[PDB]
């Protein structure tokens, strides 16, 4: 590395499963190789690839951003959902709610013990960290798979209760090959087998009113669902604002310190030709648009915004979130996190 | 442990295993009409899958596939006698079963009776089939072939029935299920695997009939003959009642309305990782689907497959058995349609399976009687079959399977209708296939009568018999793994090759009229002999301790079988490339078979075809040599 | 219940192993785990033996843990040593470079000096210091042994091939890979310096304290810090080359008896750990230092389920080892 | 990947035709893993076990050859290499035919494409199953 | 080998080079596998194959019969050349002569030193043992390749003088792949490059008068050649009887003791349908007829006759021959003979 | 030996080898119009063959072939 210059030739992206891979390839061709694609079957494996430079960048939910940070990666750019003005600071975060069927008269916050649950995935913010930590502070033990009777929390142990509702070909995988994986998957899970789904507040709207055209969701109505409020009551979905579990930091892009800058710049640039601005997404390529749901980025992603000094995972996620995930540390089952916390320096 | 140990252990384990129970269990209504790609099918599939898991054996997975099968359309198929107009008598019958992949059509005309599906041979009879429906007995050959020949002689429509002599079934109102595909597996994915129907959906005729084929009940056959003038010959090792041609006064009309139906085949695997060459397997298969309850066609097999997998896993964990090479059991599906299940699997490793699987055993139809012990395999497994028949004692007779009065035992060739055939003729994997057969083939075989009852009513000690079958199958496995040296008879091919050269020399005259020197062939045959002589030497000089030098040799052995597949013909066009056991013009036998025609002085002999046949068949063998060593760079630079 | 075949490297370890076997018999019930001793000539023979089902366990320095993980051996770490105190267990230690007082050279002036290493491929004695000097080595740097042999003016690098790289065994003819070589290991590498055979000893922060009881004897030595200064030996926390992961017991990936290994060691530390028994000590011996386990260990911790060597060692350390092996400057 | 990319520029045409083009990605991937294992097994193997190394180098030695279409006869089309060969089996040849689709004329042989893709897929697929995946590639789901 | 019976299923024959192999194959087919074929590139290798049961039988010149005997094989049946009555005892042997061109006026027995020689092969009776031993007793050393200036004595060291006249593709091999190999080859060698050929007495006749139709021999005349008599004179070829070097035991078939009988019986039987009796050899198979020259048997072979008690190589070859080959022992270069004489019992 | 060694060696060996001479030698009328399957052709062929033998390298052989060329 004598007086050298320019390692920022191309950015290698880490993609889960098949679909994210396809989307990445497409993004590759069209960029003229500014974006390179590596793949893995799990989020943790993707973070590992980036740790050891087998890849450079991926976008992640806050919960996984925590793991990534304990493993030495840094946040580079945040996903902003509220505005199309990409110069805005990162939002304070999205709303995390608990959703049930209006059909079901008895379920409430203080009633979960025994019911059937649906989660985006283990270790995600809205699907796990927020709700599980708030329940933990109530039951003061960690056998969540004994609190709920049954569930689908992708990334859980293949043979616990919490995998009994899953379906996707790869049963219970923390990726798209599990049907009930993600914000959408957890909603469907609710529609079809669970009593409660833990997801983001915009989820019901994005999947009712024919906005989602899959057989299972085409005729669904926003009015068929309610939210669980912490105080025990129930409210319409249009009331998340006054009936949510907590705020959740936006998903963020991570890399290694060595390559953060490179990564930034190429993303900010690529956004100029492939972000919100693209009027039609079936003609030209769209980063924030996904053939399926939420590939590489959240489909409701508007802008990738600079972090304005919150260049550290403790800084970006914020105290409150850190404090909450830490309280749940004792229940982790993340093999990558134990790995990243072995060395004593 | 040593052979005696494994032999002794495997025996007592076999001494305490109820095969009859499982053959029955695989008969409960839970999975009885386990047709290909049916629910029952899928039921047993998951049963085996779990059982394997329960057996605590290593990795075990599923193999999904979407192939086009043919089924009976809502419209009834039927045979009816009718003159140059309308049906005078009555609709002979509305067949209860059918011949898959049969041409979906309906035609009428004269009705000739060419004993035993023409046999291709029998077609050389008096009455011509030039434009007329034909009747044939289920026997010497496969429907596929029976039909194929019929059509090669320009016939139309073919009826297959089970006569009384050949098929001593009390009930004559019994109907059976057919095949009709002159090949193996889905007839639209030759050499390469299949997909959806939505994608790549050709119709057919890709090696399929193009002539309606219908299975007929003996009773119906009776009636047909009833309206026939001709008289059945004594040449036909049959018995009275049949005619040769319908009474001129009137003819017969065949109407078959069958439809294709995309189903989802499910192959179930499960291996037992080895300890030294963990990546060299011994595929042990067994058809799992069936038309009727197929207690024989599919029961005994899957029964053995399971019980047999149950043992080795146990032996490995509890008894200390350390197979140097991994074992991989597999229960195929959609087998009634040409091993569609097992074949499309092979279709999947078109050029690497031989690098993985070094031998394929097959448990299908293992127990059908208690008189004979037919055995079909690749000469590479000849000595194993032998030495094993010298270790296994007949279930009924207290004596050993091997006929001590000979030094040369009888081994049969694999037929187009045996899952083992594809492994050997298409994938180049040596394969064995035993059968506690009988002089007469099981009758209830392709019919709804293949029940666990009528079976055991016809083979009282079915347990002991199945046990034996499970024993010879077991030893094959122990033997193909126990030792560090891969024990395959690559020598037997020298003989197999010399025999060819010999038979070919009987036409040295013809070979002479043509400028042909036939010298390059001997060179190959020889260039190959040396190859084997070195391998056969290098082994002796190598120590069963140098995991490296041994691995380098065993791999050479593992190449022998595969390298006899003509590398000049495309799998997509002619899937059975094996110059010795395949099918096509690339076939070694096919060469002589064309040359024989030379003498007939007619045009039947295609000279340009021969010229190549020989030319390539030479380089095929030649290559087989250069590939089997010669220390690489074979230095017979002179010549 | 049942037997754990411990792999002992050479005579001294073999002697301690047999005493370990005997003492556990006297305290463990008939239904508890027991030890049998298998003697080999080197750690590498112990690694093969475990893979071949001839033995079950052996404790290795973390740099050798990497090698043990590689095919066709595929051993995994199951129990880790810890240092410090039972009150604040440390699963790491410090690699230091010890030299004599007033010898007059810094870390940037090592070329031409004589070196004492604990053993080829070990964390403190080899991986860390050679990793730090790599680009100061002359080309060609492959093979590593040869560049190292040309940089220093003679060494003792136990386990190295003296036939191929004679300068590597110049201070310990033969490069013996066990305690029969008096310059082998932490204490042997220190003896190589103290005797005046070498100018620098690449050892751990506790080595000198385990060898010199008097502060006045210890005042005759110093440490080379990375900033090209020297500090006293008490000051290792601010003058060390790197922090490295603890030594760990490894076992087979299949039929490995990891449960019994933990069971045996957990009981062993309870009966025979630091200050527990007047009859036998797991972490010391009249027969030698660091036999079977390091004398500086205070106990054991079970490694988490199915953790592989790479995860155990951590990205950093694995990266360093890799970069020594191919490595580009 | 470059192939897959250039091929996605016709995803439109690929759509007018019932083609799913999904099996290709699977192969391309089923192959990627294959190389990732090999690339791993090497690192974990010691340059001293003449045996385990030989078993690996052999796999490497298969890589190039296995990209020769095992569906075309040498006697007919000698340059079988899907990447550098010459013939309709050629990977480049596939796109080269598909390009003609847009020309709305008959220049595009659809039946030819259908196969081209179909086989070119299994060619790649096979290349994967041959390059390891620890044998018996277990992506049994799909 | 409990009370067993019948190992005489088929006899495996050892054949040199390509041609002998072809002939053997042909003999195989036609017998219906009573004769099996194994092959090797040298006589010594064939004897080795038989020693260790890789094959069972082959026919051999007397010189090689000696080696075979030292190696433990036994003679079974002799080749008879003089009569068609196969019940006759074995002949006393064939005549061994030295032949030169009439063209060449100066050469004679006492003149060989310096000339160019042609030999059937090293270790054969007429080509080597007889002439070399009789010369040895004159020069009392063993560098025959220094006595003659140049030669073709197949089976000699690739780079001695004695290989300098050879030609056959495989230069200097002791088989048919050397053109100048055998009775015929040595004659041609004489015709084309040598001054003296050591061969059997019938050789000139079998290759002159158009009896041999190859280009090189079609126009040759018996009168163009003479023989060297021991007394220094020269005589026409029709005078071998009074102008030969010595008598040479007939070629004989060898096997191991275990299989001698089997071998005999099957040969005697096969002779009944494939020996002299066959009126036409292009229609039906003939043992003693060869596409080329002397494959498996000598083409002038008439009968394979029982040995009448001379079932031992010392017994069959006879004292005189033994005494002569022994005197040459010190010049052997036979690797198989040293092998067979290593063990001290 | 290590790469540097082989690299360094191979270099000096390359530092002392007259390629120009041999490029010329292969121009003498002994083998000039070395058309395919010509005598000159066969000449150089045997030259290389012998040179290899002279180089004292291990096994060295010939590869014969009869192809149809156009003239
Ligand atoms: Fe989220
Ligand atoms: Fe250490
Ligand atoms: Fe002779």
């Amino acid at each position: 590395p004598d007086p050298l210059q320019d390692e920022c030739k191309a950015v290698k992206w880490c993609a889960l499963g098949h679909h994210e891979r396809l989307k990445c390839d497409e993004w590759s061709v069209t960029s003229g190789g500014l974006i390179e694609c590596e793949s893995a079957e799990t989020p943790e494996d993707c973070i590992a690839k980036i740790m050891n430079g087998e890849a450079d960048a991926m976008s992640l939910d806050g919960g996984y951003v925590y793991i990534a940070g304990q493993c030495g990666l840094v946040p580079v750019l945040a996903e902003n959902y509220e505005s199309t003005d990409c110069k805005k600071a990162p939002e304070e975060g999205y709303l995390s709610v608990a959703v049930v069927k209006k059909s079901n008269p008895d379920i409430n916050w203080n009633n979960l013990e025994g019911k059937k649950s649906c989660h985006t995935a283990v270790d995600r913010t809205a699907g796990w960290n927020i709700p599980m930590g708030l329940l933990y502070n109530r039951i003061n033990h960690c056998r969540f798979d004994e609190f709920f009777r049954q569930g689908c929390a992708p990334g859980s142990q293949k043979n616990s209760s919490l995998c009994e509702l899953c379906v996707g070909p790869s049963v219970c995988a923390p990726n798209n090959r599990e049907g009930y994986y993600g914000y959408t998957g957890a909603f469907r899970c609710l529609v079809e087998k669970g009593d409660v789904a833990f997801v983001k507040s915009q989820t019901v709207l994005q999947n009712t009113g024919g906005r989602n055209s899959e057989p299972w969701a085409k005729d669904l109505k926003e009015e068929d669902f309610e939210l669980l409020c912490l105080d025990g009551t129930r409210k319409p979905v249009s009331e998340a604002h006054n009936c949510h579990l907590a705020k959740a930091p936006n998903h963020a892009v991570v890399s290694r310190k060595d390559k953060a800058a490179c990564v930034k710049q190429k993303l900010l640039d690529l956004q100029v030709e492939f972000g919100n601005t693209v009027a039609d997404c079936s003609s030209k390529f769209c980063m924030f648009h996904s053939k399926t749901k939420d590939l590489l980025f959240r489909d409701d992603t508007k802008c990738l915004v600079d972090l304005r000094g919150k260049n550290t995972y403790e800084k970006y996620l914020g105290a409150d979130y850190i404090k909450a995930v830490s309280n749940l540390r004792k229940c982790s089952t993340s093999r990558l996190l134990e790995a990243c916390t072995f060395h004593k320096h | 442990l040593y052979w005696d140990d494994l032999k002794r252990k495997l025996s007592e384990k076999l001494d305490s295993t109820d095969f009859t129970s499982t053959i029955k269990l695989l008969n409960e209504n839970s999975y009885v009409p386990r047709e290909a790609g049916s629910q029952k099918d899928e039921n047993l599939a998951l049963y085996v899958e779990n059982e394997f898991r329960e057996f605590k054996l290593s990795k075990v997975w599923r193999d999904q596939h979407f192939v086009k099968i043919q089924v009976k359309d809502s419209a009834q198929n039927s045979v009816i006698i009718v003159d140059k107009n309308g049906r005078l008598v009555y609709l002979v019958e509305n067949p209860g079963g059918y011949v898959a992949y049969s041409k979906a059509a309906t035609v009428t005309g004269k009705l000739v009776h060419a004993n035993f599906g023409t046999k291709k041979d029998f077609e050389d009879l008096y009455t011509p089939v030039n434009g007329s429906i034909v009747i044939v007995r289920a026997g010497k050959i496969t429907f596929a072939e029976k039909v194929a020949n019929a059509e090669s002689l320009n016939a139309i429509g073919v009826l297959i029935y089970m006569d009384q002599t050949k098929f001593p079934i009390v009930n004559a109102e019994l109907s059976f299920f057919g095949h009709a595909h002159l090949g193996t597996g889905d007839p639209y994915t030759p050499g390469f695997p299949s997909f959806n129907h939505t994608q790549f959906p050709p119709s057919r005729s890709s090696g399929l009939p193009n002539i309606p084929v219908q299975t007929i009940s003996r009773a119906a056959a009776e009636k047909l003959f009833g309206n026939m003038e001709g008289d059945c010959p004594s040449d036909w090792k049959t018995d009275s009642t049949c005619r040769m041609v319908t009474s001129e006064s009137k003819n017969v009309k065949l109407t078959v309305s069958n439809v294709l139906k995309e189903i989802k085949i499910l192959n179930i695997f499960g291996v037992i990782k080895g300890f030294v060459e963990p990546d060299h397997y011994v595929v042990v298969g067994a058809q799992r689907d069936a038309w009727g309850p197929g207690a024989a066609k599919s029961g005994v097999g899957t029964a053995l497959l399971l019980k047999l997998a149950q043992m080795f896993s146990d032996m490995v964990l509890k008894d200390g058995f350390q197979p140097s090479r991994s074992i991989i059991f597999a229960s195929w599906s959609a087998g009634d349609f040409g091993s569609v299940g097992a074949t499309e699997w092979l279709e999947g490793y078109l050029s690497s399976l031989h690098l993985k699987a070094f031998t394929y055993i097959n448990l299908d139809k293992a127990v059908l009687g208690t008189s004979n012990f037919k055995v079909s395999a690749s000469p590479l497994l000849y000595t194993l079959i032998e030495k094993t028949m010298q270790n296994v004692k007949h279930p009924v007779t207290g004596q050993f399977l091997y006929q001590d009065s000979n030094w040369a035992s009888k081994v049969e060739k694999l037929t187009l209708d045996n899952a083992a055939f594809p492994f050997l003729a298409y994938s180049g994997i040596p394969a064995v296939s035993f059968c506690f057969c009988e002089d007469t083939d099981y009758p209830y075989l392709g019919t709804t009568m293949d029940t666990y009852k009528e079976l055991i009513e016809r083979i009282p000690e079915l347990n002991k018999v199945a046990r034996a079958a499970a024993e010879v199958a077991g030893q094959f496995v122990i033997k193909l793994t126990h030792d560090v040296e891969l024990n395959l008879d690559y020598e037997e091919y020298n003989s197999q090759l010399l025999s060819f050269v010999r038979d070919l020399n009987q036409y040295r005259a013809d070979i002479k009229e043509m400028g042909l020197s036939l010298q390059w062939l001997y060179s190959a045959r020889g260039d190959f002999f040396r190859a084997t002589s070195r391998l056969t030497t290098d082994f002796g000089n190598a120590e069963k301790t140098d995991r490296f030098v041994m691995k380098k040799l065993n791999d050479r052995v593992m190449r022998v079988e595969y390298h006899f597949l003509s590398p000049y013909v495309s799998p997509k066009e002619s899937p059975f490339r094996h110059v010795f056991w395949g099918s096509g013009s690339h076939t070694l036998p096919a060469l002589l078979e064309n040359l024989k025609l030379r003498k007939q002085n007619n045009g039947a002999f295609n000279e340009t075809l021969f010229r190549n046949q020989l030319a390539l068949a030479t380089w095929t063998i030649q290559g087989a040599a250069n590939a089997l060593s010669g220390d690489v760079w074979d230095i017979d630079n002179e010549f | 219940d049942k037997t754990v075949r411990w792999c002992a490297v050479s005579e001294h370890e073999a002697t301690k192993c047999q005493s370990f076997r005997d003492h556990m018999k006297s305290v463990i019930p008939s239904d508890g785990p027991s030890v049998a001793c298998v003697k080999k000539a080197s750690y590498l023979d112990c690694i093969r033996a475990i893979a071949a089902n001839e033995a079950d366990a052996v404790t290795l320095d973390a740099g050798l843990v990497y090698d043990a993980y590689l095919a066709p051996n595929n051993l995994k770490p199951v129990v880790a040593e810890f240092y410090g105190s039972k009150e604040d267990p440390q699963t790491f230690y410090y690699a230091v470079a010890v030299v004599k007082k007033d010898s007059g050279f810094q870390m940037n002036q090592l070329r031409g000096k004589k070196s004492c290493h604990t053993g080829l491929g070990r964390s403190a004695g080899w991986n860390i210091p050679i990793g730090l000097l790599y680009c100061d080595l002359p080309e060609p740097r492959k093979p590593l042994e040869k560049a190292v042999a040309n940089f220093f003016s003679g060494s003792c690098a136990p386990c190295a091939d003296g036939t191929d790289f004679p300068q590597l065994c110049q201070l310990c003819p033969g490069c013996g890979c066990s305690t029969l070589n008096q310059y082998f290991g932490y204490s042997g590498a220190f003896k190589c310096l103290k005797d005046g055979a070498g100018d620098v000893a690449f050892v751990k922060h506790s080595t000198i304290f385990e060898n010199l009881a008097n502060k006045a004897d210890r005042d005759q030595y110093e440490l080379l810090c990375l900033d090209n200064t020297r500090k006293p030996v008490d000051e290792y926390k601010d003058c060390h080359l790197a922090q490295v992961p603890s030594h760990t017991v490894v076992a087979r990936s299949m039929g490995g008896k990891e449960d019994l290994i933990w069971e045996l060691l957990n009981q062993a530390q309870e009966h025979f750990g630091k200050d527990k028994s007047k009859e036998f000590q797991l972490f010391s011996s009249p027969h030698g230092k660091d036999l079977l386990f390091k004398d500086s260990a205070h106990g054991f911790l079970k490694v988490p389920p199915r953790m592989d060597a790479k995860m155990y060692l951590g990205y950093e350390y694995v990266t360093a080892i890799r970069n020594l092996r191919e490595g580009t400057c």
